[PDB]
C-alpha cells in the first residue's frame, strides 16, 4: 500500500517527458530551404537540431500561434 | 455496450436491483410478468440456493419437474 | 451521523425476541423434566404433573 | 396518498415539526443503489468476527492463527454441544457457565471442534475469488489472526495494520464446500493467467538467491561429496560456505517413460547452496531448475513445472517448504542495509557540470536567436534527460560488478555482493528505477500539469534534498497519493457493470 | 544558557543560525477568538462590529427606535475544570445595553421619554480556554480554521471541454461577504449574461433598466458614438483615424484633397499615421456605411411628434432618408470592431424581453421567484433589497479591498454595497479580458484563498443571530404600548442562544480534540479545511485547489496533509506563517537592501510576495552579511533560478519555514521521499503517550517548542524559586523583580493528575523541577504526558536491528525483544468513562439498590451497602460496577420453570437485573465514582459520603493555599518591617498574626505596610467567598434529563501492554505490527552480548524511499555511544576533569556549527548533573533542512568509539553462531499508535437483532457479526459455494424462523439447515402490496 501510490507518478513522470524527448528525434541530416517559405537555414540550427525542417522564423510562429488558440 | 446489454435482463426482480427500483416494478406490474427465477442476482434476493455450482445440480434437477407431470 | 444512510430505526433493537441460548435451554428443560417425572413413581408423576 | 406512495413526485410533503421530508414507500424500497436490502452491505451475519492480521511462518499453507478469545465465542453453540456430548456438562445452561467460566477443561473440547472444521478468512476489498479462503484454523495466544505469508499475494494484503474477518462455515455442506473449493490449497493458480499465484513473496524469494549464488572464492572451494545430504553438513559445521563451486553426486528424475519415473545420477557442477537446496525439490524435477541463481522470477517458473509434471499435491508441500526454508537461510545470511550500502558514481559530479554546460550551450543560442524559445525548452529538457540516463546507468555498472575479488591467481570481478543489490537481482523489492533515486540524482519533476519543469532534481536521497527540491517533489508525490485515491473508486464500478452483464 | 536547559542540552547541528525563534504555536486560534470578544471602541471585526451592522433596530417607521449602547461579558458560570466534570458548556452571559426612543406624532424628531434599558441577557457564548480549545458539554472542541474563496470580483477561464469547440470563454464573479452573488458570463456567441445566485440564465442588460437606465444611457455607457453629419445632401461621417483598425476599408476613403486609401486595403499603421498626424476630422461617405451601424440615442420626428428610430435600432438606407427628411442633422451611431471594442453589450439589448425600469424589474422577480404575479411595488424593493441595501448585502472591507484591488482603484476601502457604478466597472473590465488585453486569476493561489478562524465564524453566527431577532423586535415595536414593554420583553434569549449554540456544537468545523499526543493537539488547532459553510465540497472541486500551489511556500505545509478522501482538501499550517491584516496567509522575511542582508524582517502576503525576488534559505553570507558567491539561488516570480548578488530583494527567514509543526519533526527529513513524510507526520500525531516519557535520542530542535506551546506542559508564570513540590502541586516563590508590588506571595502551580482523554488515553502531569531549585519566568515546571523534560517525546526510542528474523517481518510486521514488554515501555494507560443510568419506565422507577435477584456474595464483596463499587477495587471482565434493577412485575413463568422454583424454592422476583457491569476481556483499576442525582430526590447512602468527602478535600486544598499565600505574604511584612526598625530576633517571637500593627517613620515604607494589609484582608475574604461558593456547588440538585433519576458514572484505569497486534511505525512512514514478542534469550546479540530490541526488515527501506529512517539509525546508534562512554566514566567516578574533557570534545564536532557551549556552567554543582542526564544517550538535534551529514555522524560514531559502517556483526540468540556480513544496529525513536489490538478484536456466535430487520445487530457491545456485501457473494458465487452462501444470508442473519432452528440444530450435533425465506424479502413482498401491486408466490 501507498507504495504503488509513488510508482503510479513515476510510470506518468516518465511517459509525459519521454514524449517530449523524442519530439527532437537524432541523427538527422538534409538541406537548408525552409518547407513552409524557404527562408535561410543557418547551419546553426542544422547542428543543434540533426533534421531541422523550419526555419527560426516558423519555429515561433507555429508555436505562437498553438499558444494563441490555448 | 456492457451497461446497455446489463440493462435487458429476463428476471424483473434482479432489474430491480441495479436499474431505477420505481420504474421496473410499475414496467413490470402492469404486464403481470412471472418470474421464474433461473438467474443467480435474484435467487440471492430470495434467499435459495444459487442457480450454479452446488446448487445447479438442484436448479437443473427441480427445473425438469416444471413443465412436467 | 456519518449522513450515511445508517439511520436511527437500522440500531432499535428487537427485545420481544427470545435468544436461542433460551430458547436452547427450554427445549431442554423439557427433557429434564420429562426425565425426572418417569424416574418417580407413576402416582407421583401424574400428581405433579397436574400441580 | 401520493406523498405516501412515492413523495417526491409532487412538491415534497415534510414530516412534522422536522424540516427533512418523510420517507415514502418508494422511498422505502428504492436507494443507492436500487434495493438497499441485497447492495453492498449486505446483511451482517452472525458467527463471524475479525481482528488485526500478523505474521505467523511456521503455519503450513493450509492453516491459519485463529486467538484463542475469538474461537470460544465464535464456536459457542459447538462447544455447547460436544461439552455435553462426552458428558462433561449435565446441560446446556451449565455448558454456558462453563465457556463462561473459562474452565480449563473447555480448551481440550475446542481443540476437538475446530480440527477438520474449515473456517473463511476474507481481507478488505474482495476483488476475485480468491479474496476469501478457506484455512484450518490453528489455535493462538493473542488477539490477532496469522495470516500464512504465501496467501499474502493474493489477499493484496500487507501488514501495516490491516484487518480480516472470520467466518464460521456452519452447515455440513458449507464444511465440504470450504475444503473442496475454497481451501488455501485447492487454490494455488490464478484464475485471471493459469500462473502461480502463491508464488513466493519477497522475504523468502531473496532467501534463495543468496543461497543459490555463487562467489569467486571462499571456504569449501572445489572439493567433492557424496550427495546432497552432506553438503549441508559442511556448512552447518562452518567448514564451507554457503556459496562455493563444488562437484557433488546427486540424483535427479525425469519421469520421460510412459508415464513412469527414471533416475539419473551424475557428479553435476554446483555450489553447496544449491546443493543442500535439492533436498526439497520432489522427484521427478531436473536438477537444472535449481542449478541456477534463482531469482523471483526464476523462482515461481519453477513453481509452474512442478504443477504441470506432479501435480497439485506435490506443488503444495513443495511450495511450503520453499517458504520455511527461504526465511530460514535469509536469517543465516544477515543481509541488512546501512548509509554505505548506496554507492553513488564517482562520476557524477562531472556528469552534472557537463549537461549544465550542455544548457549553457543552448542558452547562449536561445539569446542569440539561432533557436526559439519553446525549441529551447524541448532542448534543455532532453540533455537533462540524457544525462540522467548517464547518471543510472554509471552507478549501475558501478553497483553491480564492482565487488572485484581475487581467486588464488591475480584478479577477477563478478556480479556484487552489495546489501541493496541482491535485493534488487533477486527481485525481492526494489528495481534499478527507485534504485536511480537513492543513488543517482533522482529525476526531473513534474508538476500536476504534466508539463516537466527545467531544473532537475539534481540531488538524491543518500544526499540531502534542500528546500526547492523538495518542493518541487512535492507536487509530483502529492497528486501520486491524490490519484491512487480516485483510482480505487475506479477499479470498483469497471468490475460491477461487468458482473451485472454477465 | 536557561536553567531547564542546564539540566540536559541537545546537541545542535546545522549550520544556518536561527534569526527569528519559533513564535506561539497556537497562535492562530487564541488570537482570532480574542479579537471576537472583546470591547473594540470602534468597527473592527468583533462582537461590537457585528451590533453596530444591524442596530439600530427601528419599528416599522412608526418612529419607535430602539439603539445599541455597549455590552458586557459575565464571569464563567463554571470555570474549566468545573464546567467539564457536570457536563455543561463554557460559555459567559452576554448582557448589552439597549435604549428605546420614542417619537411624538407628528414630530420635528424628539422623545416623549426614553426608557435606557440596562443590559438584557441574550444567551451565553461559549469562551476559549487559555490553549484555545472550547468546552460544549464537558468534552474539549477544536474550531478548525477554514479557506474559502476571498470575497471580492474575480475573473476565471472554463476553457477546453466547454462544448468541444475549444474557443474558451470568460465569466466574470462577484462575491460578497453577505448576500446575493452577482454572476457575468459569455457564451460561445458572446453574449453577456447574468445569473444571481446560481439562478436561471437571464440577459445582463436587464439591471442597467433596473438601476432606471433607458437604451440610450447603455449604448452611450457600454459604446462610443460614432456621429453621422447630413452636410447638404447624404450623409458625412466623423472619422476617428484610430476607428479603422482591425478593420478593412469600406468604400473610397478620402479627405483633405488627398485620397489615403483605396476600396480594399486594410488600415494598418501606415493609414492610421497619415490620419492622425494629418488630422482627418471629417470625411465625405456613401449612405450605405450605415447599413450596418447601430443608431444611439432616440430620434423622433419634430413634426408629428412620433417614434422614427428608437434607440439602439440598425439603421437602413431607406431608413436614414426617414430622419434625414425630417431635419436631423446628427445621428449618432455605435462603432463595432471584433478585435478590439466587440458589438458584444449591443446584441445582449436585441435578446432583452423587457424595455423601462418595471419591465425589467418584473422579469427579475419573476425569474426569482416563478409562479407568483409581479407586482410595480414588489419588483421595484426587490432589487434594491439585492445590491443595494445595508442589511441584506455587504462586501465588507476586505471585499471591498479586493474588488478595488482587481479593478484597477486607487482607494482600498469604500461603500460596503454595490452601486450603479460598481456593477457597471465591473462589466467593463470583464469585456477587456475578452479582447486580450488581461488575464484571468485562478481559484488556487492563496491571495484569492483567504482564511478565516473561529473569531470570525462566530461573529457571523451572531449577526444571524441578531436578524432572526430583528424581525422579532421590529416586530413587537410596532404596536407596543406606550411606557411599559421595555428593551427585555421583545428580545428573547433561546433564538439568539441557538444561532451560536448551533455552531459550536454540531458543524463541520467544530471538531473533538485529537488529543493522543501534544503533537496532535497542536497540530490540530493549526489546521486548514476548504470544507463546510462556505467552502468547496469533496463531490464539486476538483483536483486543482487540492495540489500544492506554488503559493503555499511558508504559508501551508506540502506535506503535511491527510491521505485519505480528502487530500490537500485540508493542509496544515506553515510554522512562521500567519495570518494577513486583510485575512490573507502572510510569511517572515529578511529585508535585503542594496547587497547587505538585514535583520529587520517584513511580512509579505501572497500577491504582496510574487513581485519581489526572494533568496533561499541555505545561502551563504558572511563577515558583514554579504552573498558569498556573485550568484545565488533564489526564486521570484513563480519560479526558481539563479540570480545576481545584488538583485535579491528579500530572503527566506529558516530553511525550517516551508514545513509544518508536524513535518518538522522529521529527523533528515531532507532524505525522505515526500510520500512516506507525508504518511510520517500522519502517524506521529497517532502516538499513545506511553507510561515512561522517554525523549528522542533523534530529535529535530521543535520539540520543547511543541510541548511548550501545547497546554500539556506546566509553564512557570513567574521567575522565583521553589517553596514546596508535591506531586500534587508546586509552589513558586516569586524573585522580588517580576513580583508585583502589592499581595505579594507565590506563583502556586496546581498540577494536572491521572485523567480521560477524548481518546481514552491517560494525562497525567508530573513535577520535572526539585525542591528549592532555580526557575526562571518561561522554564519547564512540568511534563505533560508524552513530554520529557520540557522536550516533546511522543514515543520510546530503542535499539534497532535491520535484518530477516525467520520470516517474522514479513510485510512490514516488526518482531519485538521480551525485554521492551517487561520492562513495560511501550505500557499503554487508558482510561475509559462507564455510566449506570436510573430511569423511569411506564412500569416504575428503577433503583441503585444492591439487592440483586439470583447473585452470590462474590458480587457483592466488590460492592458497597449502597451499590456501588469501592473506590480501588482491581476488577477484572463480568465484576458489577453499579448495581440497578428495573420493574418488570409478573413474568408469567411456565410449567416447567414454576415446576423448578418449587423444587429449589426461588422466590421469582418481580425486578429485573440491570446492573452496569465490566465488559468481556477488558480489565482494569477503579480511580473515582462520581453520582449525579435530581434535584429533589433524597441523596442514597454513597452519594452523601461522596459530596461529604468532596466537602472535606476542597475545605483542605483552599486553606492550604491560604496557609502558604500567608506565610509568603507575612514572609515580606518582616522583610519591610526590618527596613527601618530591624528587631530579627525580637519580631519573630510574638505572634505572627499579631504583626499588622507595626508601622513606621516618615518614608513610603510606612505606605508600603499600608498595600499588604489590604491584600492580606483580601486573601481573608477572599478565601471565605471561594470556600462558600464552592460548598453550595456540591450539595446543590445536579440536574439530569427528562425521565432520568439519578446517573452513576465510574472511571476505570486499565494498563495495557503490548502484543501482536499494534500498530506501531518510526517517523518516516514505516508501519508495522507486532508479529510475535520473542525472548531474550532468542534475540541477536553482539560480540558484548546485548541484545537488541527490534529486528525490522530490510526490505521496508529500499522500496519506500525513506532513507532518513537508516540516517536516523546511525545517528542514534552514535548518540547512544556517548551515552556507553559517560555511563562508564560515570561509574568509574572519574572526576569532573576526565568527564567535562570528553564532553566538550561532543559539542563541538568538525567545526562550523551554530551550537556554543562551555566551560561557563559552573564547573561542578551544574556539569555534574547534566552528565547524568546523558549517560542514557546524547540528545542530538537534526533541523529539518538544516540536518546533519553523513560525516558529523561518522565523526561521532568515533567518538563513541563505534563503526563508521553504522554495521557490527550479530550472533543467532539461539543457534549462537555468526551472522554473515554486518548488520546495521541503532538506535531509532519509535511510536505506538493507538490502533491497539484489543480494541479491533471482535467476534459474534449469536448476539442481538435489529427489530425493523431481524440482522444481527451491536447493542450490548458485543458487536454485530460482519457485514457480508455484495463483492463477497460474488466471491461465493465465483466458487460454487451454493450452501454457503445461502446459509450467509439465510439462518447466519435474516431468517427469523431459520437461525433458531439452526442453533438448536449445532447443539444436537446436526449440521444442516432448514432455510425457509429471509425477512429482508419477506418485507418486500409485503412493502410492495402495501403498493398498489399484487405480488403473489405462484405455484407449488
Ligand atoms: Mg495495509
Ligand atoms: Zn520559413
Amino acid at each position: 500500500e501507498a507504495d504503488e501510490a509513488y510508482s503510479v507518478t513515476e510510470q506518468l513522470t516518465m511517459t509525459g517527458i519521454n514524449r517530449i524527448r523524442q519530439k527532437i528525434n537524432a541523427h538527422g541530416i538534409p538541406v537548408y530551404l525552409c518547407e513552409a517559405c524557404g527562408n535561410p537555414i543557418p547551419e546553426a540550427r542544422r547542428k543543434i537540431f540533426p533534421g531541422v525542417t523550419l526555419c527560426v522564423e516558423c519555429q515561433a510562429y507555429q508555436e505562437r500561434q498553438r499558444k494563441h488558440y490555448a | 455496450g456492457i451497461t446497455k446489454a446489463s440493462l435487458a435482463t429476463e428476471s424483473f426482480i434482479s432489474a430491480a436491483s441495479f436499474q431505477e427500483t420505481t420504474r421496473v416494478l410499475t414496467e413490470a406490474a402492469v404486464a403481470g410478468k412471472r418470474d421464474e427465477l433461473r438467474g443467480l442476482k435474484e435467487n440471492v434476493i430470495v434467499g435459495r440456493l444459487i442457480p450454479a455450482g452446488t446448487g445447479y445440480a438442484y436448479h437443473q434437477d427441480r427445473m425438469r419437474r416444471r413443465a412436467a407431470g | 451521523g456519518d449522513d450515511e444512510d445508517s439511520h436511527l430505526g437500522d440500531f432499535i433493537e428487537d427485545t420481544t425476541l427470545e435468544l436461542p441460548l433460551d430458547s436452547a435451554t427450554t427445549e431442554s428443560l423439557r427433557a429434564a423434566t420429562h426425565d425426572v417425572l418417569a424416574g418417580l413413581t407413576a402416582r407421583e408423576a401424574k400428581v405433579l404433573r397436574m400441580r | 396518498v401520493d406523498a405516501l406512495l412515492d413523495n417526491g413526485r409532487r412538491g415534497r410533503a415534510i414530516t412534522g415539526s422536522n424540516k427533512r421530508p418523510l420517507k415514502s414507500l418508494a422511498d422505502m424500497i428504492k436507494g443507492k443503489q436500487g434495493r438497499f436490502r441485497q447492495n453492498l452491505l449486505g446483511k451482517r451475519v452472525d458467527y463471524s468476527g475479525r481482528s488485526v492480521i500478523t505474521v505467523g511462518p511456521y503455519l503450513r499453507l493450509h492453516q491459519c492463527g485463529l486467538p484463542k478469545k475469538m474461537a470460544l465465542e465464535l464456536f459457542k453453540p459447538f462447544i455447547y454441544g460436544k461439552l455435553e456430548l462426552r458428558g462433561l456438562a449435565t446441560t446446556i445452561k451449565a455448558a454456558k457457565k462453563m465457556v463462561e467460566r473459562e474452565e480449563a477443561v473447555v480448551w481440550d473440547i475446542l481443540d476437538e471442534v475446530i480440527r477438520e472444521h474449515p473456517v473463511l478468512l476474507n481481507r478488505a476489498p474482495t476483488l476475485h475469488r480468491l479474496g476469501i479462503q478457506a484455512f484450518e484454523p490453528v489455535l493462538i495466544e493473542g488477539k490477532a489472526i496469522q495470516l500464512h505469508p504465501l496467501v499474502c499475494a493474493a489477499y493484496n494484503a500487507d501488514f501495516d495494520g490491516d484487518q480480516m474477518a472470520v467466518h464460521v462455515p456452519l452447515t455440513l455442506e458449507a464444511q465440504l464446500e470450504a475444503r473442496a473449493l475454497m481451501m488455501s490449497t485447492n487454490n494455488i493458480l490464478s484464475p485471471a493467467n493459469g500462473e502461480p499465484i502463491i508464488v513466493p513473496s519477497q522475504d523468502v524469494v531473496l532467501g534463495l538467491y543468496y543461497m543459490t549464488r555463487d562467489c569467486v572464492n571462499a571456504k569449501g572451494e572445489g572439493m567433492v561429496l557424496t550427495g546432497p545430504k552432506e553438503a549441508e553438513r559442511l556448512y552447518r559445521s562452518g567448514l564451507a560456505s554457503l556459496h562455493a563451486r563444488v562437484k557433488v553426486r546427486i540424483t535427479e528424475y525425469e519421469k520421460d517413460a510412459n508415464g513412469e519415473l527414471v533416475a539419473k545420477t551424475s557428479l553435476k557442477d554446483t555450489t553447496v547452496g544449491r546443493a543442500i537446496l535439492w533436498m526439497i525439490v520432489p522427484k521427478g524435477l531436473p536438477y537444472s531448475i535449481v542449478n541456477q541463481a534463482l531469482g523471483k522470477k526464476a523462482i515461481s517458473k519453477m513453481l509452474n513445472t512442478c504443477y504441470r509434471i506432479l501435480g497439485l499435491k506435490p506443488t503444495v508441500i513443495f511450495a511450503d517448504q520453499i517458504m520455511y526454508t527461504g526465511f530460514a537461510y535469509a536469517a543465516r545470511s544477515g543481509a541488512s542495509v546501512g548509509i554505505d550500502d548506496m554507492v553513488i558514481p564517482e562520476k557524477k559530479h562531472e556528469i552534472i557540470s557537463e549537461a549544465e554546460a550542455e544548457v549553457a550551450e543552448i542558452q547562449e543560442q536561445f539569446q542569440s536567436g539561432l533557436v526559439t524559445a519553446g525549441e529551447r525548452y524541448n532542448k534543455v529538457i532532453d540533455i537533462w534527460a540524457a544525462a540522467n540516463d548517464r547518471v543510472s546507468k554509471a552507478m549501475m555498472d558501478n553497483l553491480q560488478t564492482e565487488t572485484v575479488i581475487n581467486r588464488d591467481g591475480q584478479e577477477e570481478k563478478q556480479v556484487s555482493f552489495n546489501s541493496i543489490y541482491m535485493m534488487a537481482d533477486s527481485g525481492a523489492r526494489g528495481s534499478a528505477a527507485q534504485i536511480r533515486q537513492l543513488a543517482g540524482m533522482r529525476g526531473l519533476m513534474a508538476k500536476p500539469d504534466g508539463s516537466i519543469i527545467e531544473t532537475p532534481i539534481t540531488a538524491n536521497f543518500r544526499e540531502g534534498l534542500n528546500v526547492l527540491q523538495y518542493f518541487i517533489s512535492t507536487h509530483g508525490a502529492r497528486k501520486g497519493l491524490a490519484d491512487t485515491a480516485l483510482k480505487t473508486a475506479n477499479s470498483g464500478y469497471l468490475t460491477r457493470r461487468l458482473v451485472d452483464v454477465a | 544558557y536557561s536553567y531547564t536547559e542546564k539540566k540536559r542540552i541537545r546537541k545542535d547541528f546545522g549550520k544556518r543560525p536561527q534569526v527569528l525563534d519559533v513564535p506561539y504555536l497556537l497562535s492562530i486560534q487564541l488570537d482570532s477568538f480574542q479579537k471576537f470578544i472583546e470591547q473594540d471602541p470602534e468597527g473592527q471585526y468583533g462582537l461590537e462590529a457585528a451590533f453596530r451592522s444591524v442596530f439600530p433596530i427601528q419599528s416599522y417607521s412608526g418612529n419607535s427606535e430602539l439603539q445599541y449602547v455597549s455590552y458586557r461579558l459575565g464571569e464563567p458560570v463554571f470555570d474549566v475544570q468545573e464546567c467539564q466534570i457536570r457536563g455543561v458548556t463554557y460559555s459567559a452571559p452576554l448582557r448589552v445595553k439597549l435604549r428605546l426612543v420614542i417619537y411624538e406624532r407628528e414630530a420635528p424628531e424628539g422623545t416623549v421619554k426614553d426608557i435606557k434599558e440596562q443590559e438584557v441577557y441574550m444567551g451565553e457564548i461559549p469562551l476559549m480556554t487559555d490553549n484555545g480549545t472550547f468546552v460544549i458539554n464537558g468534552t474539549e472542541r477544536v474550531i478548525v480554521s477554514q479557506l474559502h474563496r476571498s470575497p471580492g470580483v474575480f475573473f476565471d477561464s472554463d476553457k477546453g471541454k466547454t462544448h468541444s469547440s475549444g474557443k474558451v470563454l470568460y465569466n466574470a464573479r462577484i462575491i460578497p461577504y453577505r448576500g446575493s452573488w452577482l454572476d457575468f458570463e459569455f457564451d460561445p456567441k458572446d453574449n453577456l449574461f447574468v445569473r444571481i445566485d446560481r439562478r436561471r440564465k437571464l440577459p445582463a442588460t436587464i439591471i442597467l433598466r433596473a438601476l432606471n437606465y433607458t437604451t440610450e444611457q447603455i449604448l452611450d455607457l457600454f459604446f462610443e458614438k460614432v456621429i453621422f453629419e447630413i452636410r447638404d445632401n447624404k450623409l458625412q461621417m466623423e472619422l476617428v483615424p484610430e476607428r479603422l483598425r482591425g478593420e478593412t476599408a469600406s468604400f473610397d476613403i478620402e479627405a483633405n484633397g488627398k485620397v489615403y486609401v483605396e476600396k480594399g486595403r486594410r488600415i494598418t499603421a501606415r493609414h492610421i499615421r497619415q490620419l492622425e498626424k494629418d488630422d482627418v476630422k471629417l470625411i465625405e461617405v456613401p449612405v450605405e456605411y450605415i447599413a450596418g451601424k447601430v443608431v444611439a440615442k432616440d430620434y423622433i420626428d419634430e413634426s408629428t411628434g412620433e417614434l422614427i428610430c428608437a434607440a439602439n435600432m440598425e439603421l437602413s438606407l431607406d431608413l436614414l432618408a426617414k430622419l434625414s427628411q425630417s431635419g436631423h442633422k446628427r445621428i449618432e451611431t455605435l462603432f463595432t470592431n471584433d478585435l478590439d471594442h466587440g458589438p458584444y453589450i449591443s446584441e445582449t439589448l436585441r435578446v432583452d424581453p423587457t424595455n423601462d425600469r418595471l419591465s425589467a424589474l418584473v422579469e427579475i422577480y419573476r425569474m426569482m421567484r416563478p409562479g407568483e404575479p409581479p407586482t410595480r411595488e414588489a419588483a421595484e424593493s426587490l432589487f434594491e433589497n439585492l445590491f443595494f441595501s445595508e442589511d441584506r448585502y455587504d462586501l465588507s472591507a476586505v471585499g471591498r479591498m479586493k474588488f478595488n484591488r482587481s479593478l484597477l482603484r486607487e482607494e482600498i476601502e469604500g461603500s460596503g454595497i454595490l452601486s450603479k457604478d460598481d456593477i457597471i466597472d465591473v462589466m467593463k473590465k470583464l469585456i477587456d479580458i475578452r479582447n486580450g488585453k488581461g488575464e484571468v486569476d485562478d481559484i488556487d493561489h492563496l491571495g484569492n484563498r483567504r482564511i478565516r478562524s473561529v473569531g470570525e465564524m462566530a461573529e457571523n453566527q451572531f449577526r444571524v443571530g441578531l436578524v432572526r431577532v430583528e424581525r422579532a423586535v421590529k416586530e413587537r415595536l410596532s404596536l407596543g404600548d406606550l411606557d411599559t414593554l421595555m428593551p427585555q420583553d421583545m428580545i428573547n434569549a433561546k433564538p439568539i442562544s441557538a444561532a451560536v449554540k448551533e455552531f459550536f456544537g454540531s458543524s463541520q468545523l467544530s471538531q473533538f480534540m485529537d488529543q493522543n499526543n501534544p503533537l496532535s493537539e497542536i497540530t490540530h488547532k493549526r489546521r486548514i479545511s476548504a470544507l463546510g459553510p462556505g467552502g468547496l465540497t469533496r463531490e464539486r472541486a476538483g483536483f486543482e485547489v487540492r495540489d500544492v500551489h506554488p503559493t503555499h511556500y511558508g504559508r501551508v505545509c506540502p506535506i503535511e496533509t491527510p491521505e485519505g478522501p480528502n487530500i490537500g482538501l485540508i493542509n496544515s499550517l506553515s510554522v512562521y506563517a500567519q495570518t494577513n491584516e486583510y485575512g490573507f496567509l502572510e510569511t517572515p522575511y529578511r529585508k535585503v537592501t542594496d547587497g547587505v542582508v538585514t535583520d529587520e524582517i517584513h511580512y509579505l502576503s501572497a500577491i504582496e510576495e510574487g513581485n519581489y525576488v526572494i533568496a533561499q534559505a541555505n545561502s551563504n553570507l558572511d563577515e558583514e552579511g554579504h552573498f558569498v558567491e556573485d550568484l545565488v539561488t533564489c526564486r521570484s516570480k513563480g519560479e526558481s533560478s539563479l540570480f545576481s548578488r545584488d538583485q535579491v530583494d528579500y530572503m527566506d527567514v529558516s530553511t525550517q519555514q516551508v514545513v509544518s509543526v508536524g513535518a518538522s519533526l522529521i529527523p533528515f527529513l531532507e532524505h525522505d521521499d515526500a510520500n512516506r513524510a507525508l504518511m510520517g507526520a500522519n502517524m506521529q500525531r497517532q502516538a499513545v503517550p506511553t507510561l515512561r516519557a522517554d525523549k528522542p535520542l533523534v530529535g529535530t530542535g521543535m520539540e520543547r517548542a511543541v510541548a511548550v506551546d501545547s497546554g500539556v506542559t506546566a509553564v512557570a508564570k513567574r521567575g522565583g524559586v521553589v517553596q514546596y513540590v508535591d506531586a500534587s502541586r508546586i509552589v513558586i516563590k516569586v524573585n522580588e523583580d517580576e513580583m508585583y508590588p502589592g499581595e505579594a506571595g507565590i506563583d502556586i502551580y496546581n498540577l494536572t493528575k491521572y485523567t480521560r482523554s477524548n481518546q481514552n488515553t491517560c494525562i497525567n502531569q508530573m513535577p520535572c523541577v526539585s525542591l528549592g531549585e532555580p526557575v526562571e519566568r518561561g522554564d519547564v515546571l512540568a511534563d505533560g504526558p508524552s513530554t520529557d523534560l520540557g522536550e516533546l517525546a511522543l514515543g520510546q526510542n530503542m535499539r534497532v536491528a535491520f535484518m530477516p528474523w525467520n520470516g517474522y517481518n514479513f510485510e512490514d510486521s516488526i518482531l519485538v525483544s521480551e525485554r521492551v514488554v517487561q520492562e513495560d515501555r511501550f505500557t499503554t494507560i487508558h482510561i475509559q468513562e462507564l455510566a449506570c443510568v436510573s430511569r423511569d419506565t411506564k412500569l416504575g422507577p428503577e433503583e441503585i439498590t444492591a439487592d440483586i435477584p439470583n447473585v452470590g456474595e462474590a458480587a457483592l464483596s466488590k460492592l458497597d451497602e449502597s451499590g456501588i463499587v469501592y473506590i480501588g477495587a482491581e476488577v477484572t471482565g463480568g465484576d458489577i460496577l453499579v448495581g440497578k434493577v428495573t420493574p418488570k412485575g409478573e413474568t408469567q413463568l411456565t410449567p416447567e420453570e414454576k415446576l423448578l422454583r418449587a423444587i429449589f424454592g426461588e422466590k421469582a422476583s418481580d425486578v429485573k437485573d440491570s446492573s452496569l457491569r465490566v465488559p468481556n476481556g477488558v480489565s482494569g483499576t477503579v480511580i473515582d465514582v462520581q453520582v449525579f442525582t435530581r434535584d429533589g430526590v433524597e441523596k442514597d447512602k454513597r452519594a452523601l459520603e461522596i459530596e461529604e468527602m468532596q466537602l472535606k478535600q476542597a475545605k483542605k486544598d483552599l486553606s492550604e493555599e491560604l496557609q502558604i499565600l500567608e506565610a509568603g505574604l507575612f514572609s515580606r511584612i518582616r522583610a519591610v518591617l526590618v527596613a527601618g526598625g530591624v528587631e530579627a530576633e525580637k519580631l519573630d517571637k510574638l505572634p505572627r498574626d499579631r504583626w499588622l500593627e507595626l508601622g513606621l517613620t516618615d518614608e513610603e515604607k510606612q505606605n508600603q505596610l499600608e498595600q499588604l494589609a489590604e491584600q492580606y484582608d483580601e486573601l481573608k475574604h477572599e478565601f471565605e467567598k471561594k470556600l462558600e461558593a464552592k460548598r453550595r456547588k456540591i450539595t446543590q440538585g445536579d440536574d439530569l434529563a427528562p425521565g432520568v433519576l439519578k446517573i452513576v458514572k465510574v472511571y476505570l484505569a486499565v494498563k495495557r501492554r503490548i502484543q501482536p497486534g499494534d500498530k506501531m511505525a518510526g517517523r518516516h512512514g514505516n508501519k508495522g505490527v507486532i508479529s510475535k514478542i520473542n525472548p531474550i534469550e532468542d534475540m541477536p546479540y553482539d560480540e558484548n552480548g546485548t541484545p537488541v530490541d527490534i529486528v525490522l526488515n530490510p526490505l521496508g527501506v529500499p522500496s519506500r524511499m525513506n532513507i532518513g529512517q537508516i540516517l536516523e539509525t546511525h545517528l542514534g546508534m552514535a548518540a547512544k555511544g556517548i551515552g556507553d562512554k559517560i555511563n562508564a566514566m560515570l561509574k568509574q567516578q572519574q572526576e569532573v576533569a576526565k568527564l567535562r574533557e570528553f564532553i566538550q570534545r561532543a559539542y563541538d564536532l568538525g567545526a562550523d556549527v551554530r551550537q556554543k557551549v562551555d566551560l561557563s556552567t559552573f564547573s561542578d554543582e551544574e556539569v555534574m548533573r547534566l552528565a547524568e542526564n546523558l549517560r542514557k544517550g546524547m540528545p542530538i538535534a537534526t533541523p529539518v533542512f538544516d540536518g546533519a551529514k553523513e560525516a558529523e555522524i561518522k565523526e561521532l560514531l568515533k567518538l563513541g568509539d563505534l563503526p563508521t559502517s553504522g554495521q557490527i556483526r550479530l550472533y543467532d540468540g539461539r543457534t549462537g553462531e555468526q551472522f554473515e556480513r554486518p548488520v546495521t544496529v541503532g538506535y531509532m525513536y519509535m511510536l505506538k499508535l493507538n490502533h491497539l489490538v484489543d480494541d479491533k478484536m471482535h467476534a459474534r456466535s449469536t448476539g442481538s437483532y435489529s427489530l425493523v430487520t431481524q440482522q444481527p445487530l451491536g447493542g450490548k457491545a458485543q458487536f454485530g457479526g460482519q457485514r457480508f456485501g455484495e463483492m463477497e457473494v460474488w466471491a461465493l458465487e465465483a466458487y460454487g459455494a451454493a450452501y454457503t452462501l445461502q446459509e450467509m444470508l439465510t439462518v447466519k442473519s435474516d431468517d427469523v424462523n431459520g437461525r433458531t432452528k439452526m442453533y438448536k440444530n449445532i447443539v444436537d450435533g446436526n449440521h444442516q439447515m432448514e432455510p425457509g425465506m429471509p425477512e429482508s424479502f419477506n418485507v418486500l413482498l409485503k412493502e410492495i402490496r402495501s403498493l398498489g401491486i399484487n405480488i403473489e408466490l405462484e405455484d407449488e
